[PDB]
Protein backbone atom coordinates (compact mmCIF):
# COMPACT_ATOMS: atom_id res chain seq x y z
CA UNK A 1 0.00 0.00 0.00
CA UNK A 2 0.84 3.59 -0.41
CA UNK A 3 1.04 5.97 2.71
CA UNK A 4 -1.58 8.38 0.96
CA UNK A 5 -3.94 5.84 1.62
CA UNK A 6 -3.07 4.23 4.49
CA UNK A 7 -3.84 7.40 6.48
CA UNK A 8 -7.18 8.19 4.12
CA UNK A 9 -8.53 4.70 5.50
CA UNK A 10 -6.32 4.29 8.69
CA UNK A 11 -9.42 4.79 11.15
CA UNK A 12 -11.73 2.35 12.25
CA UNK A 13 -14.73 4.38 10.75
CA UNK A 14 -15.74 7.00 8.45
CA UNK A 15 -16.55 8.84 11.34
CA UNK A 16 -13.44 8.92 12.60
CA UNK A 17 -11.99 9.42 9.50
CA UNK A 18 -13.51 12.86 8.97
CA UNK A 19 -13.10 16.18 10.93
CA UNK A 20 -15.88 15.93 13.87
CA UNK A 21 -16.87 19.68 12.69
CA UNK A 22 -18.02 18.08 9.05
CA UNK A 23 -19.19 15.19 10.81
CA UNK A 24 -21.76 17.20 12.96
CA UNK A 25 -23.12 18.28 9.69
CA UNK A 26 -24.77 15.10 8.80
CA UNK A 27 -27.44 13.14 9.36
CA UNK A 28 -26.84 10.12 11.26
CA UNK A 29 -27.91 7.96 7.72
CA UNK A 30 -26.11 9.83 5.91
CA UNK A 31 -22.92 8.91 8.51
CA UNK A 32 -24.11 4.89 8.57
CA UNK A 33 -24.21 4.88 4.96
CA UNK A 34 -20.70 6.49 5.06
CA UNK A 35 -19.36 4.09 7.58
CA UNK A 36 -20.57 1.11 5.49
CA UNK A 37 -19.25 2.38 2.22
CA UNK A 38 -15.69 3.57 4.07
CA UNK A 39 -15.68 -0.33 5.46
CA UNK A 40 -15.87 -1.73 1.75
CA UNK A 41 -12.87 0.79 -0.02
CA UNK A 42 -10.71 -0.22 3.20
CA UNK A 43 -11.09 -3.99 3.00
CA UNK A 44 -10.55 -3.92 -1.13
CA UNK A 45 -7.59 -1.79 0.08
CA UNK A 46 -6.51 -4.21 2.08
CA UNK A 47 -6.81 -7.08 -0.71
CA UNK A 48 -5.11 -5.25 -2.99
CA UNK A 49 -2.44 -5.22 -0.47
CA UNK A 50 -2.67 -9.49 0.04
CA UNK A 51 -1.89 -9.49 -3.52
CA UNK A 52 0.62 -7.02 -3.77
CA UNK A 53 2.20 -9.59 -1.15
CA UNK A 54 2.23 -12.21 -2.92
CA UNK A 55 3.18 -11.02 -6.20
CA UNK A 56 6.02 -8.80 -5.16
CA UNK A 57 7.76 -10.28 -1.89
CA UNK A 58 6.44 -13.70 -2.42
CA UNK A 59 6.61 -14.95 -6.74
CA UNK A 60 9.45 -12.13 -7.63
CA UNK A 61 11.55 -12.87 -4.24
CA UNK A 62 11.12 -16.32 -5.45
CA UNK A 63 12.15 -16.48 -9.04
CA UNK A 64 15.13 -14.02 -8.06
CA UNK A 65 16.38 -15.36 -4.50
CA UNK A 66 15.57 -19.14 -5.30
CA UNK A 67 16.11 -19.16 -8.92
CA UNK A 68 12.94 -22.10 -8.34
CA UNK A 69 11.65 -23.02 -11.93
CA UNK A 70 8.71 -20.81 -12.87
CA UNK A 71 5.77 -23.57 -13.39
CA UNK A 72 6.88 -24.19 -9.50
CA UNK A 73 6.18 -20.55 -8.57
CA UNK A 74 3.02 -21.13 -10.76
CA UNK A 75 1.36 -23.80 -9.07
CA UNK A 76 1.52 -21.35 -5.60
CA UNK A 77 0.65 -18.48 -6.82
CA UNK A 78 -2.08 -19.31 -9.57
CA UNK A 79 -3.61 -16.05 -11.19
CA UNK A 80 -1.81 -13.77 -9.27
CA UNK A 81 -1.24 -11.25 -12.02
CA UNK A 82 -4.86 -11.25 -13.34
CA UNK A 83 -6.29 -10.79 -10.21
CA UNK A 84 -4.04 -7.95 -9.28
CA UNK A 85 -5.27 -6.32 -12.51
CA UNK A 86 -8.79 -6.62 -11.87
CA UNK A 87 -8.53 -5.86 -8.34
CA UNK A 88 -6.38 -2.63 -8.27
CA UNK A 89 -8.57 -1.09 -11.49
CA UNK A 90 -11.40 -1.40 -8.98
CA UNK A 91 -9.81 -0.04 -6.40
CA UNK A 92 -8.46 2.97 -8.67
CA UNK A 93 -12.37 3.90 -9.25
CA UNK A 94 -13.31 3.36 -5.46
CA UNK A 95 -10.33 5.93 -4.57
CA UNK A 96 -11.13 8.18 -7.02
CA UNK A 97 -14.60 8.48 -6.19
CA UNK A 98 -13.80 9.33 -3.16
CA UNK A 99 -11.19 12.39 -4.32
CA UNK A 100 -13.76 13.75 -6.59
CA UNK A 101 -16.21 14.31 -3.58
CA UNK A 102 -13.52 15.35 -1.20
CA UNK A 103 -14.39 18.97 -0.09
CA UNK A 104 -11.97 21.90 -1.69
CA UNK A 105 -9.38 22.72 1.04
CA UNK A 106 -9.61 18.92 2.59
CA UNK A 107 -7.97 15.32 2.47
CA UNK A 108 -10.64 13.79 4.28
CA UNK A 109 -13.93 15.45 4.52
CA UNK A 110 -16.20 13.63 1.83
CA UNK A 111 -19.67 12.28 1.39
CA UNK A 112 -20.18 9.32 -1.37
CA UNK A 113 -24.02 10.19 -2.76
CA UNK A 114 -23.49 7.30 -6.06
CA UNK A 115 -22.24 4.28 -5.48
CA UNK A 116 -24.62 1.95 -7.60
CA UNK A 117 -23.12 2.82 -10.96
CA UNK A 118 -19.28 1.57 -10.22
CA UNK A 119 -20.92 -1.41 -8.34
CA UNK A 120 -22.97 -2.78 -11.79
CA UNK A 121 -19.97 -1.52 -13.90
CA UNK A 122 -17.78 -3.83 -12.37
CA UNK A 123 -20.31 -6.77 -11.82
CA UNK A 124 -21.13 -6.78 -15.21
CA UNK A 125 -20.25 -6.95 -19.10
CA UNK A 126 -16.64 -8.13 -19.95
CA UNK A 127 -14.78 -7.29 -16.47
CA UNK A 128 -17.29 -9.56 -14.60
CA UNK A 129 -16.47 -12.30 -17.31
CA UNK A 130 -12.95 -11.86 -16.59
CA UNK A 131 -13.15 -12.19 -12.45
CA UNK A 132 -15.67 -15.25 -13.19
CA UNK A 133 -12.78 -16.50 -14.76
CA UNK A 134 -9.98 -16.06 -12.93
CA UNK A 135 -11.97 -16.93 -9.65
CA UNK A 136 -13.10 -20.10 -11.25
CA UNK A 137 -9.34 -20.86 -12.29
CA UNK A 138 -7.90 -19.70 -8.69
CA UNK A 139 -10.44 -21.51 -6.27
CA UNK A 140 -9.60 -24.54 -8.61
CA UNK A 141 -6.31 -24.72 -7.81
CA UNK A 142 -5.95 -23.29 -4.04
CA UNK A 143 -5.56 -27.12 -2.43
CA UNK A 144 -2.92 -27.61 -5.05
CA UNK A 145 -1.44 -24.83 -4.52
CA UNK A 146 -1.46 -25.28 -0.37
CA UNK A 147 0.16 -28.85 -0.99
CA UNK A 148 2.88 -27.73 -2.89
CA UNK A 149 3.47 -24.78 -0.15
CA UNK A 150 3.69 -27.32 2.24
CA UNK A 151 5.96 -30.11 0.06
CA UNK A 152 8.86 -27.43 -0.24
CA UNK A 153 8.79 -26.26 2.92
CA UNK A 154 9.34 -29.24 4.91
CA UNK A 155 11.87 -30.69 2.12
CA UNK A 156 14.00 -27.74 0.54
CA UNK A 157 16.00 -25.71 3.00
CA UNK A 158 16.04 -22.84 1.10
CA UNK A 159 12.77 -22.66 0.63
CA UNK A 160 12.21 -22.58 4.23
CA UNK A 161 15.00 -19.56 5.08
CA UNK A 162 12.92 -17.59 2.17
CA UNK A 163 9.76 -17.76 3.95
CA UNK A 164 11.12 -17.37 7.57
CA UNK A 165 12.67 -14.84 6.23
CA UNK A 166 10.18 -12.64 4.29
CA UNK A 167 7.42 -13.52 7.01
CA UNK A 168 9.59 -12.32 9.76
CA UNK A 169 8.10 -8.38 10.17
CA UNK A 170 5.49 -8.17 12.43
CA UNK A 171 3.24 -6.54 9.81
CA UNK A 172 3.43 -9.99 7.83
CA UNK A 173 1.36 -11.87 10.99
CA UNK A 174 -1.19 -12.51 9.25
CA UNK A 175 -0.22 -12.63 5.55
CA UNK A 176 2.27 -16.06 5.24
CA UNK A 177 1.48 -18.15 1.99
CA UNK A 178 -1.62 -20.08 2.56
CA UNK A 179 -3.32 -17.37 4.46
CA UNK A 180 -2.82 -15.06 1.33
CA UNK A 181 -4.24 -17.69 -0.55
CA UNK A 182 -7.28 -18.30 1.95
CA UNK A 183 -7.99 -14.47 2.44
CA UNK A 184 -7.84 -14.03 -1.66
CA UNK A 185 -10.77 -17.03 -2.09
CA UNK A 186 -12.94 -15.29 0.83
CA UNK A 187 -12.62 -11.58 -0.49
CA UNK A 188 -15.79 -12.90 -3.46
CA UNK A 189 -18.28 -13.81 -1.01
CA UNK A 190 -17.82 -10.56 1.16
CA UNK A 191 -18.67 -8.05 -1.51
CA UNK A 192 -22.81 -9.67 -1.08
CA UNK A 193 -22.57 -9.17 2.75
CA UNK A 194 -21.02 -5.21 2.24
CA UNK A 195 -23.62 -4.29 -0.35
CA UNK A 196 -26.61 -5.63 1.39
CA UNK A 197 -25.87 -3.44 4.19
CA UNK A 198 -24.91 -0.06 2.39
CA UNK A 199 -28.22 -0.81 0.81
CA UNK A 200 -29.85 -1.06 4.04
CA UNK A 201 -28.88 2.41 4.35
CA UNK A 202 -29.72 3.88 0.96
CA UNK A 203 -33.18 4.27 0.40
CA UNK A 204 -33.10 8.14 0.72
CA UNK A 205 -32.40 8.01 -3.56
CA UNK A 206 -34.91 5.68 -4.90
CA UNK A 207 -32.16 5.52 -7.84
CA UNK A 208 -29.03 4.89 -5.77
CA UNK A 209 -31.45 1.64 -3.73
CA UNK A 210 -32.39 0.49 -7.57
CA UNK A 211 -28.19 0.53 -8.68
CA UNK A 212 -27.48 -1.11 -5.10
CA UNK A 213 -29.91 -3.90 -5.32
CA UNK A 214 -29.05 -4.00 -9.43
CA UNK A 215 -25.35 -4.72 -8.36
CA UNK A 216 -26.41 -6.87 -5.51
CA UNK A 217 -28.26 -9.76 -7.68
CA UNK A 218 -25.01 -9.30 -10.38
CA UNK A 219 -22.39 -9.80 -7.19
CA UNK A 220 -25.10 -13.07 -6.54
CA UNK A 221 -25.34 -14.41 -10.27
CA UNK A 222 -21.62 -14.05 -10.30
CA UNK A 223 -21.07 -16.00 -7.13
CA UNK A 224 -23.03 -18.58 -8.05
CA UNK A 225 -21.15 -19.34 -11.60
CA UNK A 226 -17.52 -19.38 -9.63
CA UNK A 227 -19.29 -22.00 -6.99
CA UNK A 228 -20.40 -24.27 -10.05
CA UNK A 229 -17.47 -23.69 -12.08
CA UNK A 230 -15.31 -25.01 -9.36
CA UNK A 231 -13.46 -28.20 -9.16
CA UNK A 232 -10.41 -29.34 -7.22
CA UNK A 233 -7.10 -30.27 -8.70
CA UNK A 234 -5.33 -32.65 -7.49
CA UNK A 235 -1.17 -33.31 -8.28
CA UNK A 236 -0.26 -35.81 -10.09
CA UNK A 237 -4.30 -36.74 -10.47
CA UNK A 238 -5.03 -39.72 -12.93
CA UNK A 239 -7.77 -39.54 -15.78
CA UNK A 240 -9.75 -42.32 -14.06
CA UNK A 241 -9.84 -40.10 -10.63
CA UNK A 242 -11.46 -37.19 -12.68
CA UNK B 1 5.02 -20.52 19.93
CA UNK B 2 2.82 -23.19 17.91
CA UNK B 3 0.72 -22.23 15.32
CA UNK B 4 -2.67 -23.59 15.27
CA UNK B 5 -5.85 -22.26 12.86
CA UNK B 6 -9.37 -22.50 13.74
CA UNK B 7 -12.38 -21.59 11.63
CA UNK B 8 -16.16 -20.69 13.16
CA UNK B 9 -19.07 -22.21 11.43
CA UNK B 10 -22.82 -21.63 11.49
CA UNK B 11 -25.69 -20.21 9.98
CA UNK B 12 -25.56 -16.70 9.00
CA UNK B 13 -27.16 -14.97 11.73
CA UNK B 14 -25.63 -16.99 14.41
CA UNK B 15 -23.45 -14.21 15.83
CA UNK B 16 -19.78 -15.59 14.76
CA UNK B 17 -18.73 -12.88 12.59
CA UNK B 18 -19.07 -10.30 16.08
CA UNK B 19 -17.72 -13.06 18.37
CA UNK B 20 -13.98 -13.05 16.42
CA UNK B 21 -14.74 -9.12 15.87
CA UNK B 22 -15.21 -8.41 20.13
CA UNK B 23 -12.01 -11.06 20.67
CA UNK B 24 -9.45 -10.16 18.28
CA UNK B 25 -10.22 -6.35 19.53
CA UNK B 26 -10.82 -7.76 22.95
CA UNK B 27 -13.66 -5.54 23.47
CA UNK B 28 -16.95 -4.47 21.93
CA UNK B 29 -16.54 -1.96 19.13
CA UNK B 30 -18.19 1.29 20.39
CA UNK B 31 -18.58 3.28 16.86
CA UNK B 32 -18.87 1.38 14.57
CA UNK B 33 -19.29 -2.58 14.13
CA UNK B 34 -17.69 -4.08 11.06
CA UNK B 35 -19.77 -6.16 8.68
CA UNK B 36 -16.77 -8.33 7.67
CA UNK B 37 -14.08 -10.50 9.57
CA UNK B 38 -10.68 -10.59 6.90
CA UNK B 39 -8.64 -12.67 9.49
CA UNK B 40 -6.51 -12.42 12.83
CA UNK B 41 -3.32 -14.04 14.36
CA UNK B 42 -4.25 -14.05 18.08
CA UNK B 43 -1.09 -14.32 20.35
CA UNK B 44 -2.56 -16.43 23.15
CA UNK B 45 -1.01 -18.24 26.17
CA UNK B 46 -2.87 -21.32 27.64
CA UNK B 47 -2.25 -23.57 30.85
CA UNK B 48 1.59 -22.52 30.17
CA UNK B 49 1.97 -22.72 26.64
CA UNK B 50 2.56 -20.32 23.88
CA UNK B 51 0.44 -20.47 20.88
CA UNK B 52 -0.29 -18.45 17.54
CA UNK B 53 -4.00 -19.04 16.33
CA UNK B 54 -5.20 -17.78 13.28
CA UNK B 55 -8.59 -16.99 13.62
CA UNK B 56 -11.01 -17.38 10.42
CA UNK B 57 -14.69 -16.93 9.48
CA UNK B 58 -16.83 -18.56 6.67
CA UNK B 59 -19.44 -15.40 6.71
CA UNK B 60 -20.67 -15.17 3.16
CA UNK B 61 -19.96 -18.96 2.25
CA UNK B 62 -23.15 -20.43 3.71
CA UNK B 63 -24.86 -20.91 0.01
CA UNK B 64 -21.50 -21.71 -2.07
CA UNK B 65 -21.19 -25.75 -1.52
CA UNK B 66 -18.08 -25.68 -3.42
CA UNK B 67 -16.50 -21.90 -2.12
CA UNK B 68 -16.82 -22.69 1.37
CA UNK B 69 -14.94 -26.16 2.07
CA UNK B 70 -11.51 -24.30 0.79
CA UNK B 71 -11.71 -22.30 4.29
CA UNK B 72 -11.24 -25.98 5.80
CA UNK B 73 -7.62 -27.30 5.20
CA UNK B 74 -5.06 -27.72 8.12
CA UNK B 75 -7.88 -26.99 10.39
CA UNK B 76 -7.10 -27.61 14.14
CA UNK B 77 -10.76 -26.64 15.94
CA UNK B 78 -13.34 -26.42 14.70
CA UNK B 79 -16.38 -23.71 16.68
CA UNK B 80 -20.10 -24.62 15.63
CA UNK B 81 -22.29 -21.30 16.26
CA UNK B 82 -25.50 -21.17 16.97
CA UNK B 83 -27.39 -18.31 18.17
CA UNK B 84 -29.64 -18.60 21.70
CA UNK B 85 -32.37 -16.55 20.48
CA UNK B 86 -32.71 -18.76 17.02
CA UNK B 87 -33.73 -21.92 18.21
CA UNK B 88 -34.16 -23.27 14.72
CA UNK B 89 -30.10 -22.47 13.93
CA UNK B 90 -29.70 -24.99 16.69
CA UNK B 91 -31.74 -27.61 14.70
CA UNK B 92 -29.15 -26.92 11.64
CA UNK B 93 -26.53 -27.77 13.67
CA UNK B 94 -26.37 -31.93 13.42
CA UNK B 95 -28.01 -33.09 9.80
CA UNK B 96 -25.72 -29.78 7.68
CA UNK B 97 -23.12 -28.47 9.69
CA UNK B 98 -22.16 -31.48 11.54
CA UNK B 99 -21.76 -34.06 8.52
CA UNK B 100 -19.78 -31.13 6.46
CA UNK B 101 -17.13 -30.59 9.23
CA UNK B 102 -16.94 -34.52 9.89
CA UNK B 103 -16.09 -35.12 6.39
CA UNK B 104 -13.79 -32.20 5.78
CA UNK B 105 -12.34 -32.18 9.20
CA UNK B 106 -12.20 -35.34 10.13
CA UNK B 107 -10.88 -35.86 14.31
CA UNK B 108 -10.79 -32.50 14.56
CA UNK B 109 -12.60 -31.23 18.05
CA UNK B 110 -15.77 -29.33 17.57
CA UNK B 111 -16.40 -26.95 20.43
CA UNK B 112 -20.61 -25.87 19.95
CA UNK B 113 -20.93 -22.21 20.75
CA UNK B 114 -24.08 -20.65 21.85
CA UNK B 115 -23.82 -16.93 20.98
CA UNK B 116 -26.06 -14.01 22.27
CA UNK B 117 -27.02 -15.73 25.72
CA UNK B 118 -27.35 -11.96 26.95
CA UNK B 119 -31.21 -12.92 24.80
CA UNK B 120 -31.73 -15.87 26.86
CA UNK B 121 -33.08 -12.66 29.10
CA UNK B 122 -34.59 -9.97 26.68
CA UNK B 123 -38.26 -9.39 26.56
CA UNK B 124 -38.27 -9.05 22.81
CA UNK B 125 -36.59 -11.85 22.22
CA UNK B 126 -39.04 -13.65 24.06
CA UNK B 127 -41.65 -12.28 22.62
CA UNK B 128 -40.92 -12.58 19.16
CA UNK B 129 -39.95 -16.43 19.84
CA UNK B 130 -43.61 -17.02 21.71
CA UNK B 131 -45.59 -16.11 18.54
CA UNK B 132 -43.97 -18.89 16.72
CA UNK B 133 -44.62 -21.64 19.80
CA UNK B 134 -41.02 -21.08 20.63
CA UNK B 135 -38.49 -20.16 23.31
CA UNK B 136 -34.54 -19.26 23.72
CA UNK B 137 -32.53 -22.43 23.48
CA UNK B 138 -32.03 -23.65 27.26
CA UNK B 139 -28.49 -24.79 28.50
CA UNK B 140 -29.87 -28.50 28.58
CA UNK B 141 -30.78 -28.11 25.13
CA UNK B 142 -27.39 -26.94 23.74
CA UNK B 143 -25.39 -29.37 26.31
CA UNK B 144 -27.76 -32.17 24.98
CA UNK B 145 -26.99 -31.21 21.17
CA UNK B 146 -23.26 -30.82 21.99
CA UNK B 147 -23.46 -34.65 23.15
CA UNK B 148 -25.28 -36.01 20.35
CA UNK B 149 -23.08 -34.39 17.36
CA UNK B 150 -19.98 -35.60 19.57
CA UNK B 151 -18.15 -31.85 20.56
CA UNK B 152 -15.06 -31.52 22.50
CA UNK B 153 -17.54 -29.51 24.69
CA UNK B 154 -20.51 -26.83 25.28
CA UNK B 155 -19.94 -23.46 25.88
CA UNK B 156 -21.77 -20.40 26.01
CA UNK B 157 -21.04 -16.52 25.62
CA UNK B 158 -22.28 -12.87 24.65
CA UNK B 159 -20.31 -10.79 22.20
CA UNK B 160 -22.36 -7.81 23.68
CA UNK B 161 -21.16 -8.02 26.62
CA UNK B 162 -17.69 -10.05 26.10
CA UNK B 163 -19.03 -12.69 29.12
CA UNK B 164 -17.36 -16.17 28.54
CA UNK B 165 -15.95 -14.93 25.01
CA UNK B 166 -12.18 -14.71 26.36
CA UNK B 167 -12.96 -18.36 28.04
CA UNK B 168 -14.12 -19.66 24.54
CA UNK B 169 -10.73 -19.33 22.57
CA UNK B 170 -8.75 -20.34 25.42
CA UNK B 171 -10.41 -23.70 25.47
CA UNK B 172 -10.44 -23.60 21.63
CA UNK B 173 -6.67 -23.07 21.89
CA UNK B 174 -6.17 -26.14 24.88
CA UNK B 175 -8.70 -28.64 22.36
CA UNK B 176 -6.47 -27.25 19.48
CA UNK B 177 -3.35 -28.39 20.89
CA UNK B 178 -4.59 -32.12 22.16
C1 LIG C 1 -20.71 -29.75 1.64
C2 LIG C 1 -20.80 -31.12 1.96
C3 LIG C 1 -20.19 -32.08 1.14
C4 LIG C 1 -20.27 -33.58 1.52
C5 LIG C 1 -21.46 -34.23 1.00
C6 LIG C 1 -22.62 -34.42 1.99
C7 LIG C 1 -22.15 -34.86 3.37
N1 LIG C 1 -21.21 -33.89 3.89
C8 LIG C 1 -19.98 -33.77 3.01
C9 LIG C 1 -19.45 -31.67 -0.02
C10 LIG C 1 -18.73 -32.33 -1.02
C11 LIG C 1 -18.23 -31.34 -1.90
N2 LIG C 1 -18.62 -30.17 -1.47
C12 LIG C 1 -19.36 -30.33 -0.33
C13 LIG C 1 -20.01 -29.35 0.52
Amino acid sequence: SMEMDEKDFAADSWSLAVDSSFLQQHKKEVMKQQDVIYELIQTELHHVRTLKIMTRLFRTGMLEELHLEPGVVQGLFPCVDELSDIHTRFLSQLLERRRQALCPGSTRNFVIHRLGDLLISQFSGPSAEQMCKTYSEFCSRHSKALKLYKELYARDKRFQQFIRKVTRPAVLKRHGVQECILLVTQRITKYPLLISRILQHSHGIEEERQDLTTALGLVKELLSNVDEGIYQLEKGARLQEI
Amino acid sequence: AIRKKLVIVGDGACGKTCLLIVFSKDQFPEVYVPTVFENYVADIEVDGKQVELALWDTAGQEDYDRLRPLSYPDTDVILMCFSIDSPDSLENIPEKWTPEVKHFCPNVPIILVGNKKDLRNDEHTRRELAKMKQEPVKPEEGRDMANRIGAFGYMECSAKTKDGVREVFEMATRAALQ
